[PDB]
RNA sequence: GUGGGAGAGGGUGGUGGAAUUCCCGGAGUAGCGGUGAAAUGCGCAGAUACCGGGAGGAACGCCGAUGGCGAAGGCAGCCACCUGGUCCACCCGUGACGCUGAGGCGCGAAAGCGUGGGGAGCAAACCGGAUUAGAUACCCGGGUAGUCCACGCCCUAAACGAUGCGCGCUAGGUCUCUGGGUCUCCUGGGGGCCGAAGCUAACGCGUUAAGCGCGCCGCCUGGGGAGUACGGCCGCAAGGC
């Protein structure tokens, strides 16, 4: 799973400035995170259909905060989606 | 139905994470291999529950009995 | 890596130069499968509740470890490899919980 | 002609049926009985009555054979399995323990429709 | 975000004992079995009952609950690994990013279809034995698909709380699962029960609303004809919408 300096390491990599746990790149990131970690488990474990739920979720929550950034700020948008390698 | 006293009351702290210890868990099964109840184990929901794979765990290792045969019927 | 306990019931009718044997072949194999031991208890020769193998009684032992998850399961099979080993249960080692406390 | 005289008795009791065996200390069997050994041919043979008739059949086979002192093992739950107990105690052959070992699964196979709602 | 937690939530690999069937071996003899009573059936080629050994399939006693988890179908031995959801405390971060949701897409008990496996127990169909006026049926003995596994279809249901999702408000009492706490108690979140107000045709519901509101979707408009006909679409078919 994501131990805890994995998931510390990315949000010290996306934060926006010290302290920021919360920011909407943060989350993105986080997110992507744990999708592709999910997605990978779910390439073998083609059967488990509970997991892959959750995951349309996971997913569902990223493409809405998208939406959001790139309603608010153009800019850093795309700037977050360059730097996730995302989309497409 | 089973009414004298809750097995805890008269044990010491004891662990009941550890499937090692057969002499604290034997007292906790019945005349036959059956694992006791509430009315007698007197344990809570949550230290019952433990109990449970505790002992399953003791007996896979070959520690605990899995059945018994009751004397003097 | 992570905090594992593994246990080993064993024939009790080896003598030395055998029970040396399994010893080296176990301690081998944890070395192996990359798993840094911590504490061993050694508790020999017990009475067993229902026979396994055939045997009443059992040999025990029981290895506090660490190791690299992934590889948890198969270090198991490897351990269990040997005619002489009668039962492995490798469990994730975690906390006490108490009553009567 | 072995000459036992410490032994088994294991009284299996149906609801058809009940049948007795006396078997030597190691499981070897002896003597027998059951309800249609002595007379009883139908449903009759799982009476208390034939329960008596065969325990004390079998114990009387028994002492026949030499056997004294029996260790009792009670399998099954039929109308005078406990008779089959009482004749074994009133036998004459000195019944060391009754000891209950009915069989039962750890939910292991599907029943027939009679006895359904297990597994 | 951090730090705690409970859990038959899911997927994969391994492993455990009880029981049944079957085979091998010891001992043992005249029945066992089954029913309302019976018979078919099995049994001197030695059955049942008893001991020891082997093989294989399937389910998981006690714990077990009025319990738990899950969106629903549904989930129960134990272990490891992969993984989902969720609760609480701290009041740390972002700053309305929200709710619902026709289409679409995905899941979806059981039975059923395809192709390979597997097959112990049970078992539609079927073969018999009985019972009755007759017996097809119920009751008894056999037994095939199937039940199990992999991959792919099928999309139904009393898929039920017969109660769409979200939020806010409106007495309490009692029981309980699980967090936090100044731990008889208080506080959060689940599961039940009784009852204010209110609602309801009644029965009942009543902070787990069927109350008072607002948002959004689905649906209803006498009964039979009918989930029929025709048309379309899906489906290997069965058949579904
Ligand atoms: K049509
Ligand atoms: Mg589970
Ligand atoms: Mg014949
Ligand atoms: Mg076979
Ligand atoms: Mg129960
Ligand atoms: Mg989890
Ligand atoms: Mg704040
Ligand atoms: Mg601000
Ligand atoms: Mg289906
Ligand atoms: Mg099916
Ligand atoms: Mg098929
Ligand atoms: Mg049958
Ligand atoms: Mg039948
Ligand atoms: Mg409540
Ligand atoms: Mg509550
Ligand atoms: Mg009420
Ligand atoms: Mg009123
Ligand atoms: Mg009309
Ligand atoms: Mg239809």
């Amino acid at each position: 799973p994501i131990t805890k300096e994995e998931k510390q390491k990315v949000i010290q990599e996306f934060a926006r400035f010290p302290g920021d746990t919360g920011s909407t790149e943060v989350q993105v990131a986080l997110l992507t995170l744990r999708i592709n970690r999910l997605s990978e488990h779910l390439k073998v474990h083609k059967k488990d259909h509970h997991s892959h739920r959750g995951l349309l979720m996971m997913v569902g929550q990223r493409r809405r905060l998208l939406r959001y950034l790139q309603r608010e700020d153009p800019e850093r948008y795309r700037a977050l989606i360059e730097k996730l390698g995302i989309r497409g | 139905p089973s009414r004298k006293a809750k097995v805890k009351a008269t044990l010491g702290e004891f662990d009941l994470r550890d499937y090692r210890n057969v002499e604290v868990l034997k007292r906790f099964l019945s005349e036959t291999g059956k694992i006791l109840p509430r009315r007698r184990t007197g344990l809570s929901a949550k230290e019952q529950r433990i109990l449970a794979k505790t002992i399953k765990r003791a007996r896979i290792l070959g520690l605990l009995p899995f059945t018994e045969k009751l004397v003097r019927k | 890596m992570r905090r594992y306990e593994v246990n080993i019931v064993l024939n009790p009718n080896l003598d030395q130069s055998q029970l040396a044997l399994e010893k080296e072949i176990i301690q081998r194999a944890l070395e192996n499968y990359g798993a840094r031991v911590e504490k061993v208890e050694e508790l020999g020769l017990r009475r067993l509740a229902y026979p396994i193998a055939k045997d009443p009684q059992g040999y025990f032992l029981w290895y506090q470890v660490e190791m690299p998850e992934d590889r948890v399961n198969d270090l198991a099979r490897e351990l269990r490899i040997r005619d002489n080993v009668r039962r492995v249960m490798v469990v994730k080692s975690q906390e006490p919980f108490l009553a009567n406390a | 002609k072995r000459q036992v005289a410490s032994g088994r008795a294991y009284i299996h009791a149906s609801y058809n049926n009940t049948i007795v065996t006396i078997t030597d200390p190691d499981g070897n069997p002896i003597t027998w009985s059951s309800g249609g050994v002595i007379g009883y041919k139908g449903s009759r043979k799982g009476t208390p009555y034939a329960a008596q008739l065969a325990a004390l059949d079998a114990a009387k086979k028994a002492m026949a054979y030499g056997m004294q002192s029996v260790d009792v093992i009670v399998r099954g739950t039929g109308a005078g399995r406990e008779q089959a107990i009482r004749a074994l105690q009133a036998s004459g052959l000195q019944v060391k323990s009754i000891v209950d070992d009915t069989p039962v699964p750890h939910n292991g196979c599907r029943p027939k429709k009679k006895f359904r709602k297990a597994s």
